[PDB]
């Protein structure tokens, strides 16, 4: 289960993702589709996404309800219908799209007709048009890392994006550890500003999942390697370390409700809970999925129905199964001058780093 | 809230109760990976400081004075002092009691006899000893209406008064029996019980020097284990070694204000005055001495 | 003093520790102004009043310096991480008051020791687990995503390495003598054979791979073009091992280490192989799907000359030299 996606609306239907990652290991002709759930019949899946090639990320586009993008281990970009699904509808051209698989894909809310974004191991961030697919991609970014005159090209391995941070910034995680934001421009075609972790910071494998907190978007989480980090919009060094883990960390992401907790998934199989709200030294509490290994979580933003916000917490395992974790009622729920407390903390954290 | 109730049992378990609770069992429990002391726990109270949540203070025989935090499902533990010389292993402790007006100072009674001033600040050293006491000191605890004086109630049959300032003693009361517990009275300071194998003396330093006001035997057949006193009105309470919990009230030939009966009329007094009659009376005895 | 107000730790339990700190500061802000106030005093060594308030000055400096010290020892016992802790000393490091902080230190710097201890006996027990999955190729190995299965092991080992290696270049940096230490000695004689064993397994990896280089050139030079099934349908030959190795290469000059003696040549090219191949790709579905297209018999002609235009090339195929735009567009004007 290479990757996950939540529909917009509600928490009613999951779309789900399904490609190996490892490299020369997916057999000869192997079934390439993407399945999407619904949560009254989980037998079987509801609709087919037929694609080309396997697909390596999904999303839902909240502007187009029932209208899903992914991107595919060829580096083609794929959009379906969740309602007819079947074939898909836009297919990127084959040549001028990158190479490699697609490591990302996230729809820019922020237009009248919807437009997405990727990246690659290949290292060249994208803007693509929906609408227009037409001959390739409207805006080509390749990662390079320290200025100057050394420009060594490295694989775009997350991206990160939000309504409160605005269509300006655009938060990309590398192969090597380091963190670059692109600021788009109608100005200079495209600009590279911060460099999060240049020296310290530096992840000691690759940055396989950033996000940034609804409730405070000043403040993102990049979960590397063994050890997940916590940054401040502007600082180059992490504000919070959260110690190290029984093997690698695949996925972590806050919960939509509440500013204080966010949720960590290891390769070992565990997830593991960080509500910074009691206590910073240890873990709220740990739990097995699955023996086999979790590959991506992803968490409920919006409630209808039964099930609120930031309640179930879909997550990705290598076996291919896809679990749904009904969380305690408190974990979700906002605890009393919560989000004041963690906004203090995170100020003290950044008196912190400037000294 | 009086319906948090601080509990301390052998193996150095930690309970907590709600009255409020129907089911009655435990709310929370310390355990071995919530770093619980070893062998009992003699004696446990509450901080009246709410702002960290609610702070449970406990000592052991083992000798750590442990500060408890109550928290959602899981208790933190934190070690305040260590009790600690040409022995083996830390010093035991048989009783604490924090200051009210300053509650940074701490008194500790020790099984060595040699009861301790400490401090919340520094947890590797002691504010002052005092090398009075020859055996065990059961309970030490500080007057009410005054700073830096208290009682403390030993094996060895001798219940004294100190100053912190001062290093030994002020005033000490031999007892032929046994040495139980001594209770400052809430209502007015310089005044105090000792219970005694079935024998309960009250004294007053206003009323006499040295010599006991009232003694009485409530019970006949057994011991006396533990006194305590009640806050609202003029009422002992006295346990024996059956289990029986007796209460006596006080006559009122002791009270405060005494010398002339509402003169000056002044409100102030009754936790002023009662600051300065010790002051007076701790001065008579440096005089003496 | 002045400085540990500006002192903002941040760590674990929070406000409660700073507003001890702050009352700590005040306190000192008292005695302070009250040596200001300078009464009689101006260096005068008849008079022997300034000696006197020296040693009620130095009293409440030694009171303060206790202060100091229990909250020290109460934010180490809070971050519990070695990095979390050497962050704090470093802030604290101008802020050393001479002996009386020293003797928390040289206990405090035993702690830090067998903390190192539990990581690096930690890595270790992943590092054997791990090299087990690594050299065996499981799923659910060390290996993270897409890499080779060799440059992922040196990565794989390098970041390993690269975890343990911090608090050394640290540790180096503490004075009290803690190389004369004889707990100190035993970690550093611990990380020596760690990191002789992963060195020995990088090469190991190196050694094998560098054989894998010297077959995989010779079967892209006679690799050619291979045409499988009754029906004709030719494709792209391009060994998994040459595409695996054009990777290799990659992530082995983003580690730097070292380096394949004459598969620069092939990596400087692998650019325009990758087009070659896209643009190839191009045509050679279209042949596919054009001879599946027919039920044929009317136009033989047409599409046997596209076969017999094609029956060489094949032939014609060898990376050794490619001359494929043309070709291609020939075909392409005719496909």
């Amino acid at each position: 289960v290479s990757e996950i996606s939540w529909h917009p609306e509600g928490p009613t239907k999951v779309a789900v993702s399904y490609a190996i990652m490892r490299f020369q290991q997916m057999p000869e002709k192997m079934p390439t589709q993407a399945y999407v759930w619904d949560l009254l019949n989980p037998n079987s899946p509801e609709i087919k996404l037929m694609s080309p090639s396997a697909v390596t990320n999904i999303s839902y586009n909240q502007k187009i309800p029932d209208q899903i993008g992914g991107g595919c281990y060829n580096g083609l970009l794929a959009v379906w219908d969740g309602r007819k699904g079947e074939n898909p509808i836009m297919i990127s051209p084959v040549e001028n799209s990158h190479y490699e698989p697609v490591t990302h894909f996230h729809w820019l809310m922020s237009k009248t007709g919807s437009e997405c974004v990727t990246t690659s191991t290949d290292g060249k961030v994208m803007w693509w048009d929906t609408r227009k697919f037409e001959a390739g991609p409207v805006e080509k970014l390749n990662i390079i890392e320290g200025l100057g005159e050394n420009e060594e090209i490295i694989g775009g391995t997350a991206l990160e994006y939000n309504v409160e941070a605005g269509p300006s910034k655009f938060l990309i995680g590398t192969e090597s550890g380091s963190i670059l934001t692109a600021n788009k421009k109608l100005k200079k075609p495209v600009e590279i500003t911060t460099r999060y972790g240049l020296d310290q910071g530096r992840h000691l494998g690759p940055v396989y999942s950033i996000n940034r907190s609804n409730q405070n978007p000043k403040y993102f989480l990049s979960v590397g390697d063994w050890s997940c980090k916590i940054w401040v919009e502007d600082l180059k060094t992490p504000i919070i370390r959260t110690k190290y883990h029984g093997s690698y960390l695949s996925d972590g992401c806050w919960s939509p409700t509440r500013s204080g907790a966010f949720f960590l998934v290891r390769r070992d199989g565990w997830m593991d809970v960080w509500d910074y709200y009691y206590r910073q030294n240890e873990i709220a509490f740990s739990h097995k999925v699955s023996d086999s290994p979790l590959t991506c979580i992803k968490i409920n933003q919006t409630g209808g129905a039964y099930h609120n916000s930031g309640k179930l917490c879909a997550i990705g395992d290598q076996d291919g199964t896809v679990t749904i974790l009904e969380l305690c009622d408190s974990l979700y729920t906002m605890q009393p001058k919560e989000k004041d407390i963690i906004n203090e903390m995170f100020e003290r954290e950044y008196r912190k780093e400037k000294n | 809230s009086a319906a948090l109730l601080a509990v301390g049992l052998y193996d150095g378990t930690v309970l907590v109760y709600d009255i409020r609770n129907k089911h009655k069992k435990p709310i929370y429990q310390s355990t071995v990976r919530n770093q619980k002391h070893t062998d009992p726990v003699w004696q446990v109270k509450w901080n009246p400081d709410t702002s960290k949540n609610y702070n449970f203070y406990s000592i052991s025989s083992d000798g750590r004075v442990m500060n408890w935090i109550l928290m959602k499902n899981k208790l933190e533990p934190e070690e305040v002092i260590l009790l600690r010389s040409t022995l083996i292993g830390l010093a035991c402790g048989l009783c604490f009691d924090f200051n009210k007006f300053e509650p940074h100072i701490f008194l500790v009674g020790t099984e060595e006899g040699k009861i301790h001033k400490c401090s919340r600040a520094y947890s590797g050293q002691y504010q002052e000893t005092y090398n009075g006491h020859l055996l065990a000191v059961y309970k030490v605890k500080w007057n009410n209406f005054h700073p830096r004086t208290f009682i403390s109630a030993s094996a060895d049959w001798t219940v004294r008064i100190w100053d912190s300032k001062y290093t030994s003693q002020i005033i000490c009361f031999d007892l032929s029996m046994m040495v139980v517990d001594a209770v400052w009275a809430p209502y007015s300071s310089t005044v105090f019980a000792c219970a005694t194998m079935d024998k309960v003396q009250v004294y007053d330093l206003n009323v006499d020097k040295l010599n006991k006001l009232a003694e009485q035997k409530i019970v006949k057949q057994p011991k006396l284990t533990n006194l305590s006193f009640n806050y609202k009105d003029p009422i002992l309470l006295v346990g024996d070694s059956h289990g029986g919990v007796t209460l006596v009230k006080l006559s009122p030939n002791l009270c405060k204000s005494g010398p002339e009966i509402k003169q000056t009329e002044d409100k102030k007094a009754m936790e002023e005055f009662k600051n300065v009659k010790i002051e007076d009376y701790e001065r008579e005895k440096m005089e003496n001495l | 003093f002045n400085k540990l107000e500006k002192i903002e730790l941040g760590g674990t339990k929070g406000k409660t520790l700073t507003e001890s700190i702050a009352q700590i500061f005040k306190e000192f802000e008292e005695a302070v102004q009250a040596f200001t106030s300078v009464s009689y005093d101006i260096m005068n060594i008849a008079e022997k009043k300034f000696d006197d308030d020296f040693y009620e000055f130095r009293s409440k400096i030694k009171e303060l310096e206790r202060r100091l010290a229990s909250v020290i020892t109460q934010g180490f016992d809070d971050y519990d991480t070695i990095y979390g802790r050497f962050k704090l000393l470093d802030n604290f490091e101008g802020l050393l008051t001479r002996p009386i902080i020293a003797d928390e230190l040289e206990k405090k710097h035993i702690v830090l020791l067998e903390m190192y201890k539990q990581d690096l006996k930690q890595v270790q027990s992943i590092f054997l687990e791990g090299k087990q999955f690594v050299d065996s190729m499981h799923e659910n190995a060390p290996l993270f995503l897409n890499m080779p299965p060799i440059a992922g092991a040196l990565t794989w080992c390098k970041s390993l390495r690269d975890r343990i290696q911090e608090p050394i270049e640290k540790l180096a940096q503490l004075g009290q003598g803690i190389t004369e230490r004889e707990e100190y000695k035993d970690v550093q004689k611990l990380y020596t054979s760690i990191t002789k064993s992963i060195k020995d397994y990088e090469d190991q990896k190196i050694l094998s791979w560098e054989k894998e280089v010297e077959d995989s050139s010779q079967d892209k030079l006679k690799q050619t073009l291979l045409c499988k099934d009754e029906n004709d349908l030719i494709k792209v030959n391009f060994d998994p091992s040459l595409v695996r190795l054009l990777k290799e290469v990659k992530y082995f000059l983003l580690l730097r280490l070292e380096v394949p003696t004459t598969a620069k040549d092939i990596y400087t090219k692998a650019e325009t192989y990758r087009t070659q191949i896209v643009a190839l790709d191009m045509i050679v579905d279209n042949y596919n799907h054009i001879k599946t297209c027919l039920l044929e018999p009317l136009v033989k002609k047409k599409i046997q000359d596209m076969e017999e235009e094609v029956k060489p090339g094949i032939e014609e195929i060898r990376w050794k030299s490619t001359n494929i735009d043309q070709f291609i567009s020939k075909s392409k004007s005719i496909v």
